[PDB]
Order: structure tokens, then C-alpha cells, then sequence
């Protein structure tokens, strides 16, 4: 939140821990479009700290505060051996995230016994 | 304006989220988290076999959210119904659920 | 959730039949006129022998599943036929409409 | 002297796959060599019967005369006749027993109405009544079950079907089941079990307990965890 009060640019940090053995793969997409490296840096891949069985890389990705009054999305796509189709594409945006408000809007009926 | 993040039928939750557009002021923004439990009240332990205590809990984990409380509209629920007319005794599968499901 | 709301004209002499979408596996198909008062649902229309006491012997109802339409008319307008006429279906009458529109007297 | 003609319930028909027709004598005296058959509208003969009942302790006799016929035969509306012939009466008697084609089937609306509240009061009985309305045609079979088994119709009474007053053609019928108070204030859950044709799956049931009829109590316990989630 901090970074974003700034209105300059925020930077989307994208995580592959847990990974044996390195040169995981890492792809930004926003709006299912490529996202060339101009735009966007991977950590080159890295040790942990505890257990020595896994390594750690990073990504982050930078853009304008404009830009998260839309969203786009901005999935981050990886690639790594270990992996069914060697993709585990995600995705967040504001829509997810922590919210701010919730109402749970319980209700008890007498007659509403199949939920349509 | 709102997406439909779960519209579970089997608990009957209906949890969504939107975000609101405020002012034209700084980001403040704020998401919604509009979950809408409905309580069937008068259903059995056991949702397909009228013959259990009715119900005293209710548990909503929204994480096992995206055995059931509440009856599916397009699916059917029936029983076998021990019927005698005398002597023999034709086992005839009945419905909990008329108007869902036809034979 | 279909709200197709329709300003078809009615008078004493006119007859105006609503259009309402079915199931056809035999369920309890209805037309209810909602209560703005009560805040519940009443029944016009249904697939039993039911009819509404105000509107006894001047109403019909019309079944095609060739056209997969379903439609009901109304022989005369008293002109107090203003309100929110919603079809549906199962057993219950409330909670299982699936369109509504509100019809018109005059125009 | 007295013969009925007793058509074939619907409960014989679809349950003990025998949709014989039986004709019954009765308030005549005991004799012998009577000649009770079955025909059809032809005049042709069909199967007899066997097993001559006894007579009754009122010093009057009973018999009775059936006919096995295919269901395809019934539902199209044909006219049996049963034909008694004795030396008592001079003129052998006939009663005709077909199918009116030409009625509407309607599905039968199952109600299950547990006692009253002052019912529950004087601590002595419980009754539990299961009303079907709307049915068409008359002659449905209903029965009650008692925690999944069912009871002797020594226990409930049904009601013969009579009309319905809005209805043209629509009747209505009820079944009283008396049980004793204490065995219904504990739990004990009862059921109504119906089957006339007009039902798409030819028979459904409705049920109550002491804690679904007209209760005085919504214990409620529900427990909401993990809201924010993932
Ligand atoms: C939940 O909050 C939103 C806005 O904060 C509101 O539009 C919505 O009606 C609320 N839900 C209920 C059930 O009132
Ligand atoms: C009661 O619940 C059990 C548990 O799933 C299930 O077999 C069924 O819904 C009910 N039992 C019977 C015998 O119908
Ligand atoms: C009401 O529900 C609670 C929660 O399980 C239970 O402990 C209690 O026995 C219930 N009360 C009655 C009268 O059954």
C-alpha cells in the first residue's frame, strides 16, 4: 500500500520456492499477451536458508499507477521440469487481495430447503 | 459489476466480491466480500433419507466452499420406500424430491 | 432472471395474453401477480384448476411445447390489472419465478 | 342375498402383478353348487377360481369367483360381467365391473399434519393425520411407516375418498394414525407413504417428527470460520 500512494509505479513480486533442482522459468502476461524482459526481471535462482533440499528465485515486474485503476491482471507464467504441462499459471489483481469490508449476509428460512 | 466467485448450490453459499468505485481521490479503494449463507432450517442429517435428528449445525468453511445442508433444483434425491400390500413386500424406490426429477 | 416488461394495452373489451418460458417435464407451471403490500407472491395462474377469485372465468391459459412459449390471456381489463405478473415454475411460487413484466391498462 | 363386484385397486394391480378381478357373495344361505363366473363383454368364458372360502358365524356363507385379466385389457376400458346362478334365485344375477375412460389423472397432494397443541395436554394420545388432495381417479393406497417399518392397519384408519368442493372432478382423502404420547414427544419419526397412478414415479411419502410439526423451537448452533480465506 505504501508504494502505491506514491502514484509512480508499482512492482508485482512473483515467488518459485521449493524448487529442485534451478533454471526455473518465469513469464509475465498481462491480458494472455507476452511480456518481454524489457519490462520485467527474474532473480537469478537461488539457496535456502533452513533446508538445503530446495532452491529460491524470484520475479518482479514494474508499472504505472494508472495502470491498477484497470488491472490487466498481470499473470505471472512459469516453466520448471517438476511440473504436469511445465506451466502453473496465476494471477492476481485488486479484485482479489485483501478486502476491506466484508458482510456476511446469512439468512434463515423456514421453506427455502433446496437451495435454487 | 460483480463476479461470481463462488456460487456453491450444495451449502447454498454464494460468496462474491466487487470493487466499489469511490471518488476521484488517491486509491483507497474498497473490495467486497458480499458471502450470502442460506439456512435451510428444516432439513435432515443425512440430506436423502428422511429418518435422522434434523439439523443443529451448520459449518461454512469458505475454503471447502468453491454431506450437504440443502437440495440441488436439477438434481434428484429418492429413496426406497418399504411398501407391503399384504403379504409381499415390493421395495419401490420413491421420491424425496418430487418435481426435480421425472422417472 | 429474465425482465422482459412489456407495455401491452388493455380496456374492458381487450384481451392481452403474457409470454412465459417452460420446462415441459409436467412441473407446476404459474402466474403469479406480486403483492407490493404484502411482500409475498400470489398466485393468478396454475397449472391445477386454480384460479384467482378476482379473476374467475376471465382468464386462460395457453400451452404450446411446440413453440416453447408459454402464455396466458386475460378476457377483460378492469383496468386494476397493473402490476408485476412473474411465471415460473416448481412447487413453490415466490421463490421459484423466472420472469416477470408488468402489464399495462390504455396503452 | 347379496353379490358384489369388487374392481381391482390399483394397489393389486402394480404391486402383486395379479390384476384379477374377484366377485363376492354374500347374506344368502349355506348351500352348495353355486355357479359363479367371470365373463367378458362377448360372452366368451374365462379362467375360473379355486379355494371356496368358509362360511361366516352370522349363519350366512361366503364365496367368491375371479378372473385373472392382462393390464393392457383393463386400461382399455372393457366390461366384465359376473354372473351368479343358484337355486335360491330362479334369475342368475350379473354385475359388470370396467374402467370409465374419459377422467383426468391428476398427482395427489401429499400433507402430513402432526396433532395439535391441546391434543399434546392430556397426555393420552397423538394423532397424526395424512391428507391427499386433488387425486383423480378414487381408490389410492396409503400406509404409514414407523421408523422405517411398516404398521398393521390395526393402528391407523383411512378415509373412503370423497369430493372436492372447487374441484370438478378432484377428491380428497385422510388417514389418521393414533399413536401414544409419550411415543411421539421423544423422537420417533413417522412417515406416509402414497401411491396412486397418477405419481411420475407412482408413489411418494411425506414425514414427521416432534421436531418438524408446528415446533416451538429453533435451535440454532451455526458456525461461519475462515472468512477471508483463499
Ligand atoms: C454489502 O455491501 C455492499 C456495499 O458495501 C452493498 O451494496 C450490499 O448491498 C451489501 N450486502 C447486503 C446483503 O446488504
Ligand atoms: C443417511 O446418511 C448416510 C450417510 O451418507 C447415507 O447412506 C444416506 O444418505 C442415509 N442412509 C440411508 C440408509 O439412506
Ligand atoms: C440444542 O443444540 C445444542 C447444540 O448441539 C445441544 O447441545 C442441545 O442439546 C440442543 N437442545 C435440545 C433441547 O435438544
Amino acid at each position: 500500500r505504501e508504494q502505491l500512494n506514491l502514484r509512480e509505479s508499482a512492482t508485482i513480486t512473483c515467488l518459485v520456492t521449493g524448487f529442485s533442482p534451478a533454471d526455473v522459468f518465469v513469464q509475465w502476461m498481462q491480458r494472455g499477451q507476452p511480456l518481454s524482459p524489457e519490462k520485467y526481471v527474474t532473480s537469478a535462482p537461488m539457496p535456502e536458508p533452513q533446508a538445503p533440499g530446495r532452491y529460491f528465485a524470484h520475479s518482479i515486474l514494474t508499472v504505472s499507477e494508472e495502470e491498477w485503476n484497470t488491472g490487466e491482471t498481470y499473470t505471472c507464467v512459469v516453466a520448471h521440469e517438476a511440473l504436469p504441462n511445465r506451466v502453473t499459471e496465476r494471477t492476481v489483481d485488486k479484485s482479489t487481495g485483501k478486502p476491506t469490508l466484508y458482510n456476511v449476509s446469512l439468512v434463515m428460512s423456514d421453506t427455502a430447503g433446496t437451495c435454487y | 459489476e460483480r463476479i461470481v466467485l463462488v456460487d456453491n448450490k450444495c451449502k447454498c453459499a454464494r460468496i462474491t466480491s466487487r470493487i466499489i468505485r469511490s471518488s476521484e481521490d488517491p486509491n483507497e479503494d474498497i473490495v467486497e466480500r458480499n458471502i450470502r449463507i442460506i439456512v435451510p432450517l428444516n432439513n435432515r442429517e443425512n440430506i436423502s433419507d428422511p429418518t435422522s435428528p434434523l439439523r443443529t449445525r451448520f459449518v461454512y468453511h469458505l475454503s471447502d466452499l468453491c454431506t450437504c445442508y440443502t437440495y440441488d433444483r436439477n438434481k434428484c434425491y429418492t429413496a426406497v420406500v418399504p411398501l407391503v400390500y399384504g403379504g409381499e413386500t415390493k421395495m419401490v424406490e420413491t421420491a424425496l424430491t418430487p418435481d426435480a426429477c421425472y422417472p | 432472471r429474465i425482465l422482459p416488461e412489456v407495455k401491452v394495452e388493455g380496456e374492458l373489451g381487450g384481451s392481452v395474453t403474457i409470454k412465459c418460458p417452460l420446462p415441459e417435464m409436467h412441473v407446476r407451471i404459474y402466474l403469479c401477480r406480486e403483492m407490493a403490500g404484502s411482500g409475498t407472491c400470489g398466485t393468478v395462474v396454475s397449472t391445477t384448476n386454480f384460479i384467482k377469485a378476482e379473476y374467475k372465468g376471465r382468464v386462460t391459459l395457453k400451452q404450446y411445447p411446440r413453440k416453447n412459449l408459454f402464455l396466458v390471456e386475460v378476457t377483460q381489463l378492469t383496468e386494476s390489472d397493473s402490476g408485476v405478473y412473474a411465471c415460473g415454475a416448481g412447487m413453490n411460487t415466490d421463490r421459484g419465478k423466472t420472469q416477470k413484466v408488468t402489464l399495462n391498462v390504455h396503452s | 342375498i347379496r353379490v358384489f363386484a369388487i374392481p381391482p385397486s390399483f394397489a393389486s394391480i402394480f404391486l402383486t402383478k395379479s390384476t384379477k378381478l374377484t366377485c363376492l357373495v354374500t347374506d344368502l344361505t349355506t348351500y352348495d353348487s353355486v355357479t359363479i363366473s367371470w365373463t367378458r363383454q362377448n360372452g366368451e368364458a374365462v379362467k375360473t377360481h379355486t379355494n371356496i372360502s368358509e362360511s361366516h358365524p352370522n349363519a350366512t356363507f361366503s364365496a367368491v369367483g375371479e378372473a385373472s385379466i392382462c393390464e393392457d385389457d383393463w386400461n382399455s376400458g372393457e366390461r366384465f360381467t359376473c354372473t351368479v346362478t343358484h337355486t335360491d334365485l330362479p334369475s342368475p344375477l350379473k354385475q359388470t365391473i370396467s374402467r370409465p375412460k374419459g377422467v383426468a389423472l391428476h398427482r395427489p397432494d401429499v400433507y402430513l399434519l402432526p396433532p395439535a397443541r391441546e391434543q399434546l395436554n392430556l397426555r393420552e394420545s397423538a394423532t397424526i393425520t395424512c391428507l391427499v388432495t386433488g387425486f383423480s381417479p378414487a381408490d389410492v393406497f396409503v400406509q404409514w411407516m414407523q421408523r422405517g417399518q411398516p404398521l398393521s392397519p390395526e393402528k391407523y384408519v383411512t378415509s373412503a375418498p370423497m369430493p372436492e368442493p372447487q374441484a370438478p372432478g378432484r377428491y380428497f382423502a385422510h388417514s389418521i394414525l393414533t399413536v401414544s404420547e409419550e411415543e411421539w414427544n421423544t423422537g420417533e419419526t413417522y412417515t406416509c407413504v402414497v401411491a396412486h397412478e397418477a405419481l411420475p414415479n407412482r408413489v411418494t411419502e411425506r414425514t414427521v417428527d416432534k421436531s418438524t410439526g408446528k415446533p416451538t423451537l429453533y435451535n440454532v448452533s451455526l458456525v461461519m470460520s475462515d472468512t477471508a480465506g483463499t
